[PDB]
RNA sequence: CCAAGCGUUGGAUUGUUCACCCACUAAUAGGGAACGUGAGCUGGGUUUAGACCGUCGUGAGACAGGUUAGUUUUACCCUACU
RNA sequence: ACCUACUAUCCAGCGAAACCACAGCCAAGGGAACGGGCUUGGCGGAAUCAGCGGGGAAAGAAGACCCUGUUGAGCUUGACU
RNA sequence: GCCGCCGCAGGUGCAGAUCUUGGUGGUAGUAGCAAAUAUUCAAACGAGAACUUUGAAGGCCGAAGUGGAGAAGGGUUCCAU
RNA sequence: CGUGCGAAUCGGUCGUCCGACCUGGGUAUAGGGGCGAAAGACUAAUCGAACCAUCUAGUAGCUGGUUCCCUCCAAAGUUUCC
RNA sequence: AAAUACCGGCACGAGACCGAUAGUCAACAAGUACCGUAAGGGAAAGUUGAAAAGAACUUUGAAGAGAGAGUUCAAGAGGGCG
């Protein structure tokens, strides 16, 4: 199908997708605005990082209802959480990318993350009850993601 | 893995609570293979499960 | 309409921006003027508040109903440790403001004041000051101090020393000192300058800065205890048990044609961790630290004239979350502001102290050291041990 | 006159605004803020129907004439304050 | 004025509703005779978190008060048939 | 599969109507996951155990029970893989 | 609590408890009618006349709205009557 | 008996009627599913590819979910596919 970005050069550029993952819109967008433009090994002690809740992911975007937090000075920014299971599913996602750089025949430690896109889906219909007997939604919001790794040297 | 059904049959045999029942925890894969009432008498008969006593009242 | 029963307000306008200060030591916002009829001398002195006790003293005055009689009252423990110089800065009177022109420093800078820079005292390697201490040892270097010399002569006015505590001698956690500027009250420019250079990397004494009964200034800040509420901060009249929402909030904030709201009415934020200033607190002892010659230490200072004994001013048991006092200390009236383990600024009067109430030499007579912690009634070991007799295992 | 800087209470009754009395002080001066003021409280009386007595209307009803009990929802959105 | 528990606050997982012409720095003037928008004067210098209720003539219900319509219902009488 | 031209015909021209149906936002990762005391360790099939299993310890309901069985009612909700 | 566990629940708290005591099943009483120790009180989350369908698209001197362009002409809030 | 009426049913034909929120409410396992104790009320819903030639083969991963190949004129038609 046609994707968002097509690449400079198939031999060295390599691509790989995620279809309907239940995490979070807002938080997926923004740890993948984040890890975005990083290094293979550097996002793996990040992902290590966040699984350890050692650095966390700013949001300045989707600002509110957040606390503060000094381990995200780092980055310039007061908020910070650490979303574990889009961490998670996008280790998962790194992984299948380097088992697809190794099926290419592509050099592990040169690999950088170049393009990463967090699109909507079709939601889920659940619902919950209250007061007076009125239906109101518990609905989700999945998403799809894709990426894209290069070599640069 | 899995023992609240040959608990329940445990407490129909020995017709009493379930609470007052002490299992053997040393080979529970060799003891759950049963699926008949035969092999929980050859455990019976073995001695391997203990009817716990009564807790105690002290009329002192 | 007006209130039918009238109450002004409850509260203070000239502390409303009740906000966390930046600054952590008790700065002096106005010092003394300097003129050439008095001599050398310093104007401010920074310590650290130890402890509180009683005091026995005679009262004399002339018509009260209270004649020639005994008293009690409280007084503080202020200890004092000396501080060590390292250099002055000249200040030049500009017409836009008060600007500095150049800092001058000591040669043999003290590792107490290179903790102030550093941030992490173990991972640094030390490199601060190590060419500017190029300047000692050559010809070149000291014609440069010889020229700031007549430089500062013509325009700098205001010179003020640079100081910092004497961590050494406490035996507490911390080991970074505070720096602090002092304003030299005294003579000429030039015998100000010659004195800074005479007392350079000198110690401080308390008793030539301090004297006997002078009403002093007290500068603080506040012990911090979080965020209250506006009837925990204002103290106003509180609601009565029949309200629905609550019982302890203010009632009535605004009105319908004055859309916005004010500052005039009390409000609730941050309480605790604010600056003061405390006026009018006299001196009554010096104390003296420890020292020891031909082994025999000498500590009377809990030894008044009337004590007949000769022991320290330290209670039963040490101090309650403090420490031991082991530099010398002073001793004043009332309550400062501040708490355990936080520095203080003691400050000369600004106004012409006459007045017949605080001018009164005070008899020392008896000094209350005891164990404040549980009911302490005994003054020393020795006599709670005459009094105890044997114990079990003796 | 300059002059609003700082001050101008408590209690018995009335639901009371208003009004009266006592004790005291320095004065116990007079007002506004959409009749200042409920996502700030209180319902004592008015101001849903239930009943009592008195008058009038033949009659359903009316009484500046009373008595008595009568369901008070939500700020997490913005500005302003801290 | 003080204490405990349940609260509230931060982190992992999940995850609404109301409201919505558009947005919410002010004073004076006039107006459908009380405006955040018009004119003139002051000012306005990223983005969020815990309180608060002054305002948004805060949401509600084509007012539960009054009157009218050549609009309807119940009670009651010696109105009319 | 469609356009122009000559005559004729319409269920032929939308911005509203607290218009109808359907779809999507600010809100918003906000409020929230508080009626009734209490759980803690070892091993285990399994990739994976704050919630599941057994073994141990500490408690609650206190015979008007957080117990066993019935009727109305529910209709395979009982058990095995 | 009051956008609830709840389209009427819970805490403190009571009146009564061998007699004008509550009540399990079958049956009689249905709408200008029934029941009612009398409150237009109740009659399936609805009772100053129950629910559904038809007449009915009943009536409305009254509110709400009523869709392309260009050109020319260019108004009255009144005499009298019901 | 004769010329008179026919909206339901048995067999058709035709149309300046409509074209998937339109036309019978229902173009499909429609008074069907569903709601109400009941007389009763009453939905949503078309367009793979001419032809299934519906993806064999390798790898990541527990499987889900990817990355290369194959078909065909094109996957620009990828099992809810004009
Ligand atoms: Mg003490
Ligand atoms: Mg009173």
């Amino acid at each position: 199908v046609r994707y968002s970005l097509d690449p400079e050069n198939p031999t060295k550029s390599c691509k790989s997708r995620g279809s309907n993952l239940r995490v979070h819109f807002k938080n997926t967008r923004e740890t993948a605005q984040a890890i975005k433009g990083m290094h293979i090994r550097k996002a793996t002690k990040y992902l290590k990082d966040v699984t350890l809740k050692k650095q966390c992911v700013p949001f300045r975007r989707y600002n509110g209802g957040v606390g503060r937090c000094a381990q995200a000075k780092q980055w310039g920014w007061t908020q910070g959480r650490w979303p574990k299971k889009s961490a998670e599913f996008l280790l998962h996602m790194l992984k299948n990318a380097e088992s697809n750089a190794e099926l290419k025949g592509l050099d592990v430690d040169s690999l950088v993350i170049e393009h990463i896109q967090v699109n909507k889906a079709p939601k889920m219909r659940r619902r919950t009850y209250r007061a007076h007997g009125r239906i109101n939604p518990y609905m989700s919001s999945p998403c799809h993601i894709e990426m894209i790794l290069t070599e640069k040297e | 893995s899995m023992l609240r059904l040959q608990k329940r049959l445990a407490s129909s045999v020995l017709r009493c609570g379930k609470k007052k029942v002490w299992l053997d925890p040393n080979e529970t894969n060799e003891i759950a293979n049963a699926n008949s009432r035969q092999q929980i008498r050859k455990l019976i008969k073995d001695g391997l499960i203990i009817r716990k006593p009564v807790t105690v009242h002290s009329r002192a | 309409s007006h209130r039918k029963f009238s109450a002004p307000r409850h509260g203070s306008l000239g502390f409303l921006p009740r906000k966390r200060s930046s600054r952590h030591r008790g700065k002096v916002k106005s010092f003394p003027k300097d003129d050439p009829s008095k001599p050398v001398h310093l104007t401010a002195f920074l310590g650290y508040k130890a402890g509180m006790t009683h005091i026995v003293r005679e009262v004399d005055r002339p018509g009260s109903k209270v004649n020639k009689k005994e008293v009690v009252e409280a007084v503080t423990i202020v200890e004092t440790p000396p501080m060590v110089v390292v250099g002055i800065v000249g200040y030049v009177e500009t017409p836009r403001g008060l600007r500095t022109f150049k800092t001058v420093f000591a040669e043999h800078i003290s590792d107490e004041c290179k903790r102030r820079f550093y941030k992490n005292w173990h991972k640094s390697k030390k490199k601060a000051f190590t060419k500017y201490c190029k300047k000692w040892q050559d010809d070149a270097g000291k014609r440069q101090l010889d020229k700031d010399f007549s430089s500062m002569k013509k325009y700098c006015q205001v010179i003020r020393v640079l100081a910092h505590t004497q961590m050494r001698l406490l035996p507490l956690r911390q080991k970074k000192a505070h720096l602090m500027e002092i304003q030299v009250n005294g003579g000429t420019v030039a015998e100000k300058l010659d004195w800074a250079r005479e007392r350079l990397e000198q110690q401080v004494p308390v008793s030539q800065v301090f004297g006997q009964d002078e009403m002093i200034d007290v500068i603080g800040v506040t012990k911090g205890k979080g965020y209250k509420g506006v009837t925990s901060r204002w103290h106003t009249k509180k609601l009565p048990r029949k309200t629905h929402r609550g019982l302890r909030k203010v009632a009535c904030i605004g009105a319908w044609h004055p859309a916005r709201v004010a500052f005039s009415v009390a409000r609730a934020g941050q309480k605790g961790y604010h600056h003061r200033t405390e006026i009018n607190k006299k001196i009554y002892k010096i104390g003296q630290g420890y020292l020891i010659k031909d082994g025999k230490l000498i500590k009377n200072n809990a030894s008044t004239d009337y004590d007949l004994s000769d022991k320290s001013i330290n209670p039963l048991g040490g101090f309650v979350h403090y420490g031991e006092v082991t530099n010398d200390f002073v001793m004043l009236k009332g309550c400062v502001v501040g708490t355990k383990k936080r520095v203080l600024t003691l400050r000369k009067s600004l106004l012409v102290q006459t007045k017949r109430r605080a001018l009164e030499k005070i008899d020392l007579k008896f000094i209350d050291t005891t164990s404040k912690f549980g009911h302490g009634r005994f003054q020393t070991v020795e006599e709670k041990k005459a009094f105890m007799g044997p114990l079990k295992k003796d």
